[PDB]
């Protein structure tokens, strides 16, 4: 990890171990080039932090 | 998330409290503590 | 489960929330968190570097 | 108005706090802290 | 809603109600105030820069 890393909201506020928060359950259903998107792209930020 | 503690001073700042003190986090300088976000810790070791 | 280790804090927005409490003996040791101390399934103390 | 902080220190301290958590608005130097007129946060988000 | 951000206080008229529950290194971040903390729908930390 970084050790800058934010420790007050990625750490206390439960979220994925990731570092970059994701659903399927928030993500469109039946879905492929959005969904990647939503996941390993950057330029679109994620939800939660 | 599970409590941590860089240091044990706020370790026993929380071993004294009686009840919910693990719940919360304090972050003193560059130490910190993680709060433990479901006291399983404070109950299910403890309610025996 | 997760517990964060070796997270740094910005010096220039670091604080004190809890200076009524705890009176740490200054070391360069305890200013970086070198060590995490934790729990074992038995109520502990389990440190970790 | 809603929940306003400067300084995580102060949100700490608000967030410590049990009953009547945001029912106050502390001032510190330049930081300052704005309580909400409606606990939304300190119940009902939390109450369901 | 609202909430302001970047509001200086008057340095002349400049208190601190409850001092023992917090403390400060006397960085200059510490004493202008720049950027707000808030919350999301579920509570943690939202900056805003």
């Amino acid at each position: 990890l970084t050790p800058v890393t934010m420790d007050v909201n990625y750490f206390k506020i439960p979220n994925n171990p990731r570092g970059r928060a994701s659903c399927m359950l928030a993500v469109d259903p039946y879905d492929t080039e959005a969904a990647t998107k939503a996941i390993y792209d950057h330029r679109e930020a994620d939800a939660q932090t | 998330p599970i409590l941590s503690t860089t240091t044990l001073a706020l370790m026993e700042t929380k071993l004294k409290g009686g009840a919910g003190a693990f719940a919360t986090s304090e972050t003193h300088f560059g130490n910190y503590v993680v709060g433990e976000i479901i006291p399983l810790q404070q109950s299910m070791l403890f309610n025996s | 489960f997760f517990f964060p280790v070796g997270l740094y804090l910005p010096e220039d927005r670091g604080y004190t929330t809890v200076e009524s409490k705890v009176k740490l003996n200054d070391t360069v040791r305890n200013a970086l968190p070198t060590t995490a101390y934790l729990l074992n399934r038995d109520r502990a103390v389990q440190k970790i570097d």
